[PDB]
């Protein structure tokens, strides 16, 4: 009845960089950051307008190498001088086929693009 | 790009062998040369690594000591001298290369994580052999 909100709400793989209270202000704004290797999508500050927040942010997961889908799919993480065991959203990982293997006839580049979570694994198939 | 492994057979332990790689094909001068090895069952081994670029060479500490790595670039080739050989070095033994600049030898599938990585090209292999 006079603009004032309720804390912030949650978001998944982040928190609010200031100390939590109980109550805010109209006018009042809260900045949002994501855990190391999560990249901030939206608004990182949220402000309390007629006593509800403005639409908070999202953190955007990073793609973790999966040693279990890459052998069913004979393939392995090519050797560069930066890829590590994750990528970063947005970040593309390099494979390479097992020994004795080749790329699928059906299969996506050996190159492919960290989404949030989600990578598309190609596939080699022996020779 | 080819790769053709030489030099294996037979010895008796304490015996050395030279190892041999003939990469034909490469377009790159800045490359990394590996030996991997596999016995029938095991996990694939790294053993050792050569950079042509920054010179950085990597063993398994299985064989540091035993084994020295070169490179004779005129001829294309590497050569893995495996001296004081034991019955535990019996095993294929894998001529690969990576492509990729500026590898730093005993990173990758020299590392830890060695499972999570694959190189660029291999050879056939080579059977090596340790009697007791």
């Amino acid at each position: 009845s006079t603009g004032k909100c309720g804390p912030p709400p949650p978001i998944d793989n982040g928190d609010i960089t200031s100390f939590p209270l109980s109550v805010y202000a109209p006018a009042s704004s809260v900045e949002y950051q994501c855990q190391n290797l999560y990249q901030l999508e939206g608004n990182k500050r949220i402000t309390c307008r007629n006593g509800q927040w403005s639409e908070p942010p999202k953190c955007l997961h990073p793609c973790v190498i999966s040693r279990e889908i890459m052998e069913n799919y004979n393939i392995a993480l090519r050797w560069t001088a930066k890829q590590k065991l994750y990528s970063r959203t947005g970040e593309s990982v390099e494979f390479v086929c097992k020994r004795g293997y080749r790329l699928s006839s059906r299969s996506h580049t050996l190159r492919t693009t960290c989404w949030d979570g989600k990578l598309e694994y190609p596939t080699c198939a022996k020779r | 790009v080819q790769l053709v492994e030489s030099g294996g057979g037979l010895v008796q332990a304490g015996g050395s062998l030279r190892l041999s790689c003939a990469a034909s094909g490469l377009t790159v001068d800045d490359y990394a040369i590996g030996w991997f090895r596999q016995a029938p069952g095991k996990e694939r081994e790294g053993v050792s690594c050569i950079s042509s670029s920054n010179g950085s060479t990597y063993y398994a500490d299985s064989v540091k000591g035993r084994f020295t790595i070169s490179s004779d670039n005129a001829k294309n080739t590497a050569y893995l001298q495996m001296n004081s050989l034991k019955p535990e070095d019996t095993a294929v033994y894998y001529c690969a290369a990576a492509v990729s600049p500026n590898l730093e030898c005993g990173t990758g599938p020299f590392g830890i994580y060695a499972s999570y990585y694959g190189m660029d090209y291999w050879g056939q292999g080579t059977q090596v052999t340790v009697s007791s």
